[PDB]
């Protein structure tokens, strides 16, 4: 079997089919080190070891659970490291991610994964260890962030819905980025090291790469697929609360 | 036999144990084990022995930091134990074959008393066993020791707590499984009211054991609540045998085809394909871009496939993690992932997504709810879901290394100590396929 | 021209299509006219609450990073500040909720019944009239069979009352005009008709015990109180023994067998007892609002529900009785300031009257599907066309409850069906989460993902028509943006068939009464006067404290 | 000896308190009262408010005043107040009473501090908890801290908000600003706080009052809620964690239920009501709440102004409203905190145990009880006997039984120290006082009074219990007046004997020392006279936001 | 009409509500069945057999009656087979004085 990942004819819904897609790796459009990135989440400064919450599972005594045991724990989970995030606000004026969209993708992609989708914030919770990892590897490196549309931010998330600054960057209240570059945490607290994330992408050159529906983008009224598929879920739940029977699955 | 379905039973090591079995064989109308289950749940207290020894030392009665100055009594109860267990049970017993139960556990610091079924078949409710329990204790405490009228009253609340003042248990030192019949949130609730941490503890942290237990007593609750009645049977029939009593070994061999380097989409793939082979869903419409939309072939077998995938699933993502805080959102994006993969409806349709919304809300902010393992079928946070949502919750907290705060080991000490020593309930899917092959063909 | 066009004028200085703007050069949070009133009278304050922390907005959250925004409340030319519309600070808005509160109907032809049959007293209207004049002495507090009585003091409640009305025209014109609540004199001939005609040869009682003892007490305080003095009434007007078998009869009629109350008791998790905010259904509240006797406009109807459903069930119930703080005014504003949800109902109107007609279409799922998606995908459209917009509307909850009030209002306008409307509202809330790749906060859909199969579920937690669900309906127990707007859509079924009421007869007319405080057929022009502070509520304590 | 009433009766009437003899129907009926002239003047300066409806009106029923109008002298103060001015609708500081306990919520703080330290990994020092305390205080009454364009609470309606931290902990209390700390040495006498800080032990608990406007718009059930949302937001902003994530649902469950300590509890379907109403509040609690224990060494003085408070607040505000309303039950609660009546007959009681048994002198028996409570009750009703005029005062039988049998069960308590024991004497008081006279109360006031002896020290599920978890939902007591506000005083008798620094929960006696309360709880009898004399200044009134 | 459901549901069922509601949905499926009831009209059918539930934790204006009250009106644990009104043991009985005092009692005694 080969997944379908997402209904619809437009490339807006394409551009969520290749987000969802594992086997579609998005092209590096910026480099970001590792030590910026570990500052930018501001858990722990880089050099700092590994904070354990439990024991490694190595050293666990557990006993027989034969279906436990099918499932490989990730890297974080074995040392047992601690739960930590990373959260971004993505601007609704053709942002490369959305939040849904986001959190289906981490879903489809990444093992462990606990995420959390909000109109104004997304919001990922994994192993420090393996999230590190996970934000440079994907987050901070694939074409699915910009540093103008997708603010990286833990707290006052105000801004996904709101205009554009002078310079064409998304509202941040504690302006926590001013080339785009980063002064601040993600918490709000100054980094005495400023960080490059490099170029930002116009307008013009986001509209074939952004994953949401819009009047002045591609109008969603445009995919009759996307609604066909929504209009026949609605009606499945419907169908199904009313009587759970073929009998009535016939008015689909 | 009303239904043609069959079933292959298969236990929680996945080897397998019968073929060709009715799917009625499982019905907590049929099932002599689920009937057990419930008899016992309603008619088992667990007592804590060393908390109303402490109680009545130190004089702290009646719920958190409430103490009661000149007013204590040192009993050595712990120590005599063995005359209590014997004065609880002569009380307690009205025939010398009937199903009467007194235990000690733990060197005489717990007890685990259990009614004979002849005194609940007299009761309209549960709480029978509670307020018999804690009559028996406070005559055996008074009459052993021989404690005076005046000092007597310390005795009640000590075991009882709070009561009468309290419509609920408030510092009391007795404790079920089951509620007060005042904190349901709706009619026929009762056997929802059985927090995660309880069904984790008593069935010792096994994920089989701890599914099958919550998704048997999520199921038996949904026939008391009238959810199960007509052409709804089928369905939570369906729902109980795939999701929780592992019917063809289907959650296994997801867990086995994912547990390597799966996710929660890959379940929700590996589940697509099965439920296409087994003729349980067929292709509805072709549409541009080539996307298959689907269609249902058999509408309650549909949610059974997805239920016993949203087990796996919740098994995989929370065990690859190792953390019970996961499974709010694996139960979110692996029905709103299949409804967007195929364009069926989720499991419970939609209900148990609906339930997972609320779930992540409420596990990650500050208006209410707690940690995965507070909750319950009752709390008016993880009520929403008919049976499909509180089970796989029960394998995230099994399999969590020690990330909450909240853990079973901090609320459920007692209660796990007395319903882990009962062979039915630390692994009820045993001698649930036992059950089922008990009544096979009397059906 | 768009409606919110006129209410965006004021709000922003630049074009609304413009999605540029210039931000961090507004002063903070000095601003705001009613943030340097807080500031300054928090250096006032400081000394009498001694050396202890008071509001500073140096803590936390530097407030002002952006144009904080006025809110100008639809249908009105009122331009308040944002913060004085929430409830705390807002009179208007805690009198409507304490004018609720403090009503019980009690139905007087049992009473009347134990009078004649069992104690062979004969009613007649000579003794009506006394009996509404020793309760109107009775009901504020006032002794009328025992010696040395204290007495409440009349100053602290001068808006406690108790009038009569009746379905029996004959019964109705032999009562006093200061008694009685006019059918006939306060509602349009046709509504009246149909109400007499729901209510019957009936006689009631309303009672409006005074603001202070719902202030003091609770909502379940209101019924008992009424009860008492309707006791006592009965034992002064009729010259009857003072405590005797028959008395016991009156006692169980008033507070059992013949009580109306605004809202029922909760379970244990979110215990209250009866007329509470939580146990009013969405059809009561629906016909609490007065706007359907004073208006044709069957979409002003449906919004002043909405304005009264929003602001009594997000910001004072899940706003404070449910969590507290700060609250959720913001929520609730969206659904009745700047003529958003106005232009996305007219529209919708306009939709169906072309398409259906209104009640022209019986309840389908083509039906359903075909309004539903027409009008959110307009809603999300006008969203799009203007960055201004929906910078007004920041928070996706906001949009995601405006969008599906509109689509549901619409539904109902077309099909007459609140069940039906109810669909369409779950419809737009997947339809929107598609649109923009997000809907509203953590927790807001789990009603709406539950929604589509328990809308026409017929399951024992899952049915109810939705004039019967509420605030305690499973689903609906704890989200913001859907309990008002619920309301409008209960009220939208009836107002598109020209119905009086739509589920309790006995609310309409007890609501239409002009000796209330707060005025419940224009909700929206009230909460601006509240906002300005040029509304008198009830229950102060000046005539006992000293200046 | 004098007696202690003859202060109040001489200055109450005309003629010698023993004479049986007097003139009635020459007073001028109402008009002989200051309070109903004022009465009858508002309504006819209202009835324009009004329109057409009537109001207020002495002709409507039983013309009042045929009796001699009796004005009240509150027990142990000077202070000699109209009748209708004890009514607590007309008295600003019996409402404020209710509505600092209402306010009033605990919060245990460790375990919070726990999930910060074991989970977060974030350390919790004295000066993260400072910080937090400031930032509590900008919360709770209604200010913004995490999300940008939110709106606020007028702070001229909030003034009386505060959340204060106290501890059994001195090395984390000195830690701690004078400003955000109820000093338990401070505030309690030296044995006291030693026994107040044994009882607590090394926890630190927050006490947060919410807005007195809070509890009068919305409920009591509310306050707990309020309290923990804020509690929640300060922890995000204070540690600057993420604003949302599974830790903060830890805290949640903490403020909400694990270490929350409300003033009452939730009550069955029947008096259905959330938590922190009168219903809900035990006893022991309630004689908790009142601070005269830690500013009198007197005992009696201790027990009836518990009863005070008990009275006030059980038959005035919970049965004269809550459960039933109109004109109500102020009466009923002035026999036990009026005339120093009730305190003639504690003194005369406590003077009669000293001289027999000695305070705490005698282990609870069944003669004791008998012995202690026939001698109270006898020279109470002796009292009502050789005194007209007395009789006169308190002319409602209940009235006379409440009293005789709260000083017939205090004096036990004397004795014994033992709850219960009193609460028998109590109800031998009643049996006694019921074939003196052959009369005893209302229609249905000795309910509770026949069950009584039996469920005094019955062992049965829901007829046992220690008077200090004894309330207003205890079956027997959940309907009748006379009894709840006397009973908490009986509470107090048993710990007041034994000099015992609280009586059931150590965090409410150390909440309520907190002078930073509108109410002084350390003298209720005198703050109520405040109140009749509207000298009182209440919170939560709307004059900032209401046109003058 | 005289419902009874088989003891065997109630010995599954923690309390006596259960013949309460799945009286309720056999009436509801029997009647929508029968008369074909369309989608959009059947929640009018539940409301006229149970009346204002869930929204009332009680039954409130409901067709279906049992001679206990609901589990969440209890006075105190274990109040079940109290809550039977005096009328309904009278009623029951013809007003036949022993049968009425015995059926009190053995309900009273057995609560
Ligand atoms: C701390 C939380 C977590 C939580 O449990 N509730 C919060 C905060 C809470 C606080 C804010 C208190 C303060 O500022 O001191 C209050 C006012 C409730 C209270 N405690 O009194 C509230 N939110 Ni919130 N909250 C709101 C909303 C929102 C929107 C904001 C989106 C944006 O871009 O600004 C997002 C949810 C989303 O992304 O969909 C949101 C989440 C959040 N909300 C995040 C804060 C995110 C941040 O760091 O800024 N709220 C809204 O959606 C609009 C209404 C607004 C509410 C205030 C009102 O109605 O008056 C307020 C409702
Ligand atoms: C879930 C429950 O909280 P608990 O988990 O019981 O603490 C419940 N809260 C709510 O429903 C809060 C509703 C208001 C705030 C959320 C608005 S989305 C309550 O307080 O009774
Ligand atoms: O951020 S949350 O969605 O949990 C609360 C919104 S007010
Ligand atoms: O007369 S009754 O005893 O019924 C009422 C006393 S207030
Ligand atoms: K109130």
């Amino acid at each position: 079997y080969k997944p379908q990942f997402y209904p619809g004819e437009t490339k807006i819904a394409q551009n969520r089919r290749n987000h969802m897609n594992p086997e579609v790796e998005l092209e590096k459009l910026r480099e970001i080190p590792d030590e910026d990135v570990v500052k930018i989440m501001g858990h722990r400064q880089p050099g700092e070891d590994y904070k354990t919450i439990h024991p490694p599972l190595e050293e666990m005594d557990l006993p027989d659970d034969y279906v436990r045991d099918l499932v490989e724990p990730i890297n974080g989970a074995k040392e047992g490291h601690r739960i930590r995030y990373i959260q971004f606000a993505d601007s609704m004026y053709f942002a490369p991610a959305q939040p849904y969209d986001r959190a289906r993708t981490y879903m489809w992609r990444f093992r462990g994964v606990d995420t959390g989708t909000l109109s104004g914030r997304q919001v990922i919770e994994m192993r420090e260890s393996d999230l590190e990892a996970l934000s440079k590897n994907f987050l901070i490196d694939t074409a699915f962030f910009d540093p103008a549309r997708c603010g990286i931010r833990g707290a006052t998330v105000h801004g996904h819905s709101l205009r554009l600054d002078e310079n064409g960057l998304m509202f941040d209240a504690l302006q926590r980025y001013v080339h785009v570059v980063y002064v601040k945490d993600q918490v709000g607290r100054p980094l005495d090291e400023p960080v490059d994330v490099g170029e930002l992408l116009p307008e013009e050159k986001l509209r074939e790469i952004t994953t949401i529906y819009r009047k002045d983008g591609v109008p969603m009224r445009e995919d009759k697929e996307l609604l066909t598929i929504v209009k026949r879920i609605h009606r499945a739940r419907t169908l199904g609360g009313f009587c759970p029977t073929e009998d009535t699955f016939k008015q689909l | 036999v009303k239904y043609e379905d069959k079933i292959c039973l298969y236990n929680a090591k996945g080897e397998l144990v019968e073929e060709n079995v009715p799917l009625e064989a499982i019905s907590p109308l049929y099932n002599p084990t689920i009937q057990k289950l419930v008899k016992d749940i309603k008619r088992t207290v667990a007592v804590n022995l060393a908390g109303i020894e402490n109680a009545l030392k130190t004089g702290a009665v009646g719920g958190k930091a409430c103490v009661i100055p000149g007013r204590t009594l040192d009993l050595p109860i712990v120590e005599n134990a063995e005359t209590i267990m014997e004065y609880v049970d002569k009380l307690l017993r009205i025939s010398p074959d009937d199903d009467t139960s007194v235990k000690l556990i733990n060197d005489g610091k717990q007890m685990a008393v259990q009614l004979p079924s002849k005194r609940l078949e007299v009761a309209a409710e549960y709480s029978i066993s509670m307020l018999n329990t804690a009559m028996a204790l406070k005559e055996a405490i008074i009459k052993t020791f021989d404690v005076d009228m005046f000092d007597a009253p310390m005795v009640h609340a000590a075991i009882l707590g709070r009561y009468p003042q309290v419509p609920d248990y408030m510092g009391a030192n007795i404790a079920s499984l089951l509620g007060a019949p005042t904190n349901l949130e709706g009619l026929g609730y009762a056997l929802r009211n059985i927090m995660v941490n309880h069904y984790v503890a008593t069935t010792k942290k096994n994920i089989m054991n701890a599914v099958a237990f919550a998704s048997i007593m999520e199921q038996t609750a949904m026939f008391e609540m009238g959810d199960a009645i007509g052409s709804f049977e089928r369905l939570h029939l369906l729902g109980l045998a795939y999701q929780g009593l592992n019917a063809d070994n289907l959650v296994i061999d997801l867990v086995k085809a994912n547990g390597k380097n799966g996710t929660v989409g890959t379940v929700v793939a590996s589940i697509v394909e099965r439920a296409l082979e087994d003729g349980v869903i067929t292709e509805d419409k072709k549409m541009p871009s080539g996307f298959v939309l689907y269609k249902p072939v058999d509408v309650a077998k549909w949610n059974a496939y997805a239920a016993a995938g949203l087990v796996a699933a919740v098994i995989v993502n929370c065990g690859a993690a190792r953390a019970a805080q996961n499974v709010a959102s694996t139960i979110l994006y692996y029905n709103d992932i299949i409804e967007y993969e195929t364009g069926l409806p989720g499991v419970d349709f939609g209900r148990a997504e609906g339930t997972a919304v609320g779930f992540s809300f409420f596990s990650h902010s500050i208006y209410g709810g707690g940690g995965p393992g507070i909750f319950n079928g009752n709390h008016i946070v993880t009520r929403h879901s008919k049976g499909f949502a509180i089970p796989p919750v029960c394998a995230a907290m099994c399999v969590d290394a020690g990330t909450q705060m909240f853990s079973p080991e901090k609320t459920s000490a007692l209660v796990g100590a007395v319903f882990s020593a009962i062979d039915e309930f630390r692994e009820p899917l045993k001698y649930v396929i036992d059950g089922a092959l008990a009544v096979k063909d009397k059906i | 021209k768009k409606l919110f066009l006129k209410a965006l004028k004021e709000k922003f200085e630049e074009d609304p299509k413009e999605k540029y703007t210039k931000f961090y050069v507004f002063g903070g949070w000095r601003q705001s006219a009613r943030k340097r009133e807080f500031v300054e009278a928090a250096e006032k304050l400081a000394e009498k609450r001694g050396g202890i922390p008071f509001y500073n907005p140096d803590i936390g959250v530097p407030l002002g990073q952006r144009k904080l925004m006025p809110y100008k409340l639809s249908g009105t030319d009122y331009i308040v500040e944002g913060d004085d519309l929430h409830f705390m600070n807002n009179a208007a808005m805690q009198q409507f909720w304490d004018d609720i509160r403090r009503t019980v109907i009690v139905g007087m032809d049992t009473a009347h019944a134990v009078l004649e049959k069992r104690l062979g007293v004969e009613v007649t209207p000579e003794t009506i009239n006394e009996y509404m004049e020793t309760i109107n002495h009775a009901l504020p507090g006032g002794a009328v069979v025992q010696e040395h009585m204290v007495e409440v003091h009349p100053a602290l409640a001068w808006d406690c009352y108790a009038k009569i009305f009746t379905g029996d025209d004959e019964l109705a014109d032999e009562i006093d005009k200061k008694f009685l609540i006019d059918i006939n004199k306060l509602f349009p001939e046709e509504q009246a008709e149909q109400l007499k005609a729901a209510i019957g040869k009936r006689t009631y009682q309303v009672s409006r015990v005074p603001t202070l003892v719902g202030r003091v007490c609770d909502g379940g305080t209101i019924a008992r109180w009424s009860a008492m003095q309707i006791g006592m009434s009965f034992i002064t007007a009729y010259k009857l023994c003072a405590g005797e078998a028959a008395i016991a009869d009156f006692s169980y009629a008033a507070k059992h067998a013949d009580v109306i109350q605004m809202g029922t008791l909760l379970p244990a998790r979110r215990a209250r007892g009866p007329n509470e905010p939580g146990g009013i259904p969405f059809g009561i509240l629906a016909d609490v609002v007065q706007t359907t006797r004073v208006s044709d406009d069957p979409v002003e109807q449906s919004l002043e529900v909405v304005a009264s459903g929003a602001m009594l069930y997000d910001q004072i119930w899940l706003g404070s009785y449910m969590s507290g703080g700060v609250g959720f005014t913001q929520y609730a504003t969206a659904s009745y300031t700047d003529d958003i949800l106005d232009d996305f109902s007219y529209y919708g109107y306009d939709y169906v009257e072309k398409k259906y007609g209104i009640c022209g279409a019986k309840p389908t799922m083509d039906v359903v599907e075909d309004i539903a998606t027409e009008v959110t995908l307009y809603a999300l459209e006008c969203y799009d066309e203007f960055p201004a917009l929906l910078e007004d509307h920041f928070g996706g909850s906001q949009r995601a409850a405006v969008a599906a009030a509109a689509s549901g209002i619409s539904v109902c306008m077309a099909t007459g069906n609140s069940n039906a409307g109810l669909n369409g509202w779950y419809l737009s809330q997947i339809l929107h989460k598609e649109y923009h790749s997000r809907l509203g906060f953590y927790g807001y859909d789990l009603q709406d993902q539950c929604g589509a199969s328990n809308s026409l579920s017929i399951r024992n937690d899952e049915s109810s028509p939705l004039e019967l669900r509420g605030p305690n309906y499973p689903n609906y127990a704890m989200n913001v943006g859907h309990q008002g707007e619920y309301a409008g859509i209960t009220q939208a079924a009836h107002s598109a068939r020209k119905d009086a009421f739509a589920l309790n007869p006995l609310i309409k007319v007890a609501f239409a009464d002009p000796s209330l405080v707060f005025d419940f057929s224009h909700p929206r022009k009230e909460f601006a006067r509240g906002a300005l502070r040029e509304f008198e509520p009830a229950g102060e304590r000046d005539p006992i404290i000293p200046a």
